[PDB]
RNA sequence: CGUGAGGGAAAGGUGAAAAGAACCCCGGGAGGGGAGUGAAAUAGAGCCUGAAACCGUGGGCUUACAAGCAGUCACGGCCCCGGGGGUUGUGGCGUGCCUAUUGAAGCAUGAGCCGGCGACUCACGGUCGUGGGCGAGCUUAAGCCGUUGAGGCGGAGGC
RNA sequence: GUGGAGCCUGGGAGUGAGGGCGCGAGCGAUAACGUCCGCGUCCGAGCGCGGGAACAACCGAGACCGCCAGCUAAGGCCCCC
RNA sequence: GCCCCAGGCGGUAGGGGAGCGUUCCCGAUGCCGAUGAAGGCCGACCCGCGAGGGCGGCUGGAGGUAAGGGAAGUGC
């Protein structure tokens, strides 16, 4: 049984027992949400409209950590515009605990 | 208080405007002068004043 | 208004005393920039274009040799030319204002006597020109030697037998300046030091 | 074990020896030997002189067995060139590199 | 004092070198060229970072369309019912469903029909 | 170097100690390998460390229907370290940098590359702001006295 | 009408080679990627981004950053795409 | 009231602000250093937005130098 979940802005097919980084959430380490569940995909597939009424999946957050330093560097020419910047973006690490229908 | 412990108040000292130092200072390639003329070549202009 | 402890064979007397009850750092740190400032050499010197042992003569013509133009090798450009805006012999003194390094001093004063470490002195019984004189004197008067102190007096048989002290830093009354003052954790003064500084703070 | 002799300040273009030496590179001593006596290059005499004084240098200090003895890896560093001048027209004048060469001769006993 | 260049230039130089390595010829062995290139670099990198969406969205929309196709309706139908529909699950789910799971995102043309 | 007046270089560093490598071997020698001294010998005299350019030598990936300002994103493959690191086969995108320009990828200028030097300062005046001192007051210069890194006096003078 | 609005007082500027497009004119030949003006815009400085194949000023739109999310602009929806 | 609220964040000339690093003075008759400084090479490790900083491995063999300030022959 999986099911599409948003979170972020995102949609995340997720199953139980899933490792599934997301946007930085607000949780403590530990914790653990409940997700709007787009659609159940499974045996009873059910389809969000334009969420699963009573459904929701329960994720423990593993925990916050940061993205690889992507090094945002921009640059024009004949100008002289040289842009260096580090960047990391946070994330907020998760297990699928199960799906609630 | 220790000679470690002595400080100018906040902004009693200042830095420099140091020209010439890339472009990351923002004061880089020209010293402020501008492109081409009299006034940034060295030496510059004359008696402004008058 | 700061209590002055007075150290003698008649025991430990005190002082009222009248400072500058409020301390004001930055005043401090000027007066100490003053006295580093002026008491540098300021022998940096370099070789300008003009200064330095080459000649005049152009190195090659203007045009139709295909090397860059050049003047004389003695140029800032050349390696072995002289140097552009290179340090000249130049003074750093300038006269701090005289209000500004007096009440300076006495905030100093004020700063290691309001804080406990300050210690005038009666007399020097102990010490006599000899160190280790001054040695069992300052551990009798108190002292074990991890307090860089500030000594300050006109007992030339007093500074003469502790300067060799590393953790003592000798002063005649005269010398009295906050540099060496804030250098010390403790300071020590003779009462007729104490006087001359009353006079210097008058 | 491996053996090496090296013709350190070798007065002789490096690139030109290079193809000499590249030329019994994994090869048996015996082959390369020969090889070397019937090469028409300057390099292949001094190549020949390091070839077998790293063979005594294998035989006697190491003490290798002479018959497994092979090229295991030789190669020539570039030494440091001789800046001589060479008086060109109209008055010019150039700078030829009379380059040196360090030769280096790397032995093994191939087995089987 | 005098403050000659020390130690500095050369770090700098070995930061950009080690940012350089992997560059065709001079471009990772010349601190110059080096340089340019990772400017060249960086601008590709900001930019592709922009395109890379678009670009899985093209993807998401091709193998989407693709599917649909499989069941009578193209692309742009299939966008309208779901919208219709009440819907919301985006291209890239639905590329993953479509790849994966052919009755689930059966289902999904089902009701995308099932708006009309 | 210049007839000459005159111009004018480069070029320091073994090791604590020469203890500077006896002797053997290869070699005409050089040089090399052993041995030995040595804390260490890629400290061996072309000697502290020893960077880059440059040069080669081995290994991993990869390449002979293939299009390219050399990269960048994705995917895949391989190899390595244990989730990462190296290579790129494919697909997408993509007009070097600097100056000077209305306008440069420009077939406008400069640069062969690397390493080092290389350019907005100082003085004394003025003006603005500011951190502090004093305040209808503020303030000393020359010099003098002191230490010999200690400051104080000095009111002439200036505002 | 609260805006990187306005005014005043001071310090520091650079700029004082502009250009294209639209419109209204002059000159020109009702020629010029021409010149010279006015109003406006854009570039300059936005050769950052989509379209126009390619293209500074034409159309869309003002690039703080990241995301393997969604909606649209001009422009497109036969393949490249 | 360190956090929340709203808004803003293309950028040359240019104006302003904020930091990083180099040599040297104070801190320092101090502290680190043969159990290895500086320096060199390397890192996919950590900090920072960045300038950079740590930390680690090997080379190196003897100097380095804090917090906090100052002064420049300071960044190619």
């Amino acid at each position: 049984m999986f099911a599409i979940v948003k979170t972020g802005g995102k949609q995340y097919r997720v199953e139980p027992g899933l490792k599934l980084r997301v946007e930085k959430l607000d949780a403590e380490p530990g914790a653990t949400v409940e997700l709007p569940v787009l659609l159940l995909g499974g045996e009873k597939t059910v389809v969000g409209t334009p969420v699963v009424e009573g459904a929701s999946v329960v994720a423990e957050v593993l925990g916050h950590g940061r993205g690889k330093k992507i090094l945002v560097s921009k640059f024009k020419a004949k100008v002289q515009y040289r842009r260096k910047k580090g960047h990391r973006q946070p994330y907020t690490e998760l297990l699928i605990k199960e799906i609630r229908g | 208080m220790k000679l470690s412990d002595l400080r100018p108040n906040p902004g009693a000292n200042k830095r420099r405007k140091r020209v010439g130092r890339g472009p990351g200072s923002g004061h880089g390639k020209t010293a402020t002068r501008g492109h081409k003329g009299q006034k940034s070549r060295s030496g510059g202009l004359k008696d402004p004043r008058r | 208004v700061y209590q002055i402890p007075v150290l003698s064979p008649s025991g430990r007397r005190e002082l009222a005393a009248d400072l500058p009850a409020e301390i004001n750092p930055h005043l401090l740190w000027e007066v100490v920039r003053w006295q580093l400032a002026k008491r540098r050499r300021g022998t940096a010197s370099t070789k300008t274009r003009g200064e330095v042992a080459y000649s005049g003569r152009k190195i090659w013509p203007q045009k139709h040799t295909g090397r860059a133009r050049h003047g004389d090798i003695g140029a800032p450009i050349f390696v072995g030319g002289g140097v552009v805006f290179g340090p000249k012999p130049r003074d750093y003194s300038y006269t701090l204002p005289k209000k500004v390094r007096k009440k300076g001093l006495a905030m100093a004063v004020a700063d290691r006597a309001r804080e406990g470490k300050l210690l005038l002195v009666e007399a020097f019984a102990g010490v006599n020109g000899k160190t280790k004189e001054f040695l069992a004197w300052a551990k009798e008067a108190g002292l074990d030697g991890s307090e860089s102190v500030l000594l300050v007096t006109g007992n030339e048989l007093v500074r003469r037998a502790a300067r060799n002290l590393p953790w003592v830093v000798t002063l005649a009354p005269e010398g009295l300046n906050v540099y060496d003052i804030v250098r010390t954790e403790r300071l020590v003064m003779d009462l007729d030091a104490w006087e001359v500084f009353q006079n210097r703070i008058g | 074990m491996e053996a090496k002799a090296i013709a350190r300040y070798v007065r002789i273009s490096p690139r030109k020896v290079r193809l000499v030496v590249d030329l019994i590179r994994g090869k048996s001593l015996e082959e390369a030997r020969n090889i070397l006596r019937y090469t028409n290059k300057r390099g292949a005499y001094f190549v020949a002189k390091v070839l077998e004084s790293a063979a005594a240098n294998a035989v006697n200090n190491h003490d290798m067995l002479e018959d497994r003895l092979y090229v295991k890896a030789a190669y020539v560093d570039e030494g440091p060139a001789l800046k001589r001048v060479l008086p060109r027209a109209r008055g010019r004048a150039d700078i030829i590199k009379k380059r040196t060469s360090h030769i280096t001769v790397i032995l093994g006993e191939k087995h089987g | 004092p005098r403050a000659k260049t020390g130690v500095v230039r050369r770090r700098k130089h070995k930061k950009i070198l080690k940012l350089a390595k992997g560059y065709w010829g001079l471009r990772s062995k010349s601190f110059r060229k080096a340089r340019e290139t990772l400017f060249a670099a960086g601008n590709y990198a900001y930019a592709h970072r922009k395109r890379r969406k678009r670009d899985f969205r093209r993807l998401w929309i091709v193998r989407i369309n693709a599917a649909c196709r499989q069941h009578g309706l193209n692309y742009s139908t299939f966008i309208h019912g779901l919208k219709k529909a009440g819907i919301e699950v985006d291209r890239k789910n639905l590329a993953d469903l479509a790849v994966r799971e052919p009755q689930v995102f059966a289902e999904l043309v089902e009701r995308a029909k099932a708006a009309q």
